[PDB]
C-alpha cells in the first residue's frame, strides 16, 4: 500500500 | 477529531477521497500509515492516508 505521493511541492 | 492535511484522491470504492480542511472521525490506528475515519456528513467510512492527516 505505498502511500500516497505527497503533491510535489 | 483530526483533519485532512491534504487533498486524499483516493481510486478504490473502500478509501473515501476528501480535501484539505475536512474534519473526520479517526477510528482505529497506531501502526501503519492508513488509518480508517468516518465522515460525519452523510455517515459511510472510508481509509484516510496518515500522511494527509493529523491531530488537530
Amino acid at each position: 500500500r505505498a502511500l500516497p505521493p505527497l503533491p510535489r511541492y | 477529531t483530526f483533519v485532512a492535511l491534504y487533498d486524499y484522491e483516493s481510486r478504490t470504492e473502500t478509501d473515501l477521497s476528501f480535501k484539505k480542511g475536512e474534519r473526520l472521525q479517526i477510528v482505529n490506528n497506531t501502526e501503519g500509515d492508513w488509518w480508517l475515519a468516518h465522515s460525519l456528513t452523510t455517515g459511510q467510512t472510508g481509509y484516510i492516508p496518515s500522511n494527509y492527516v493529523a491531530p488537530s
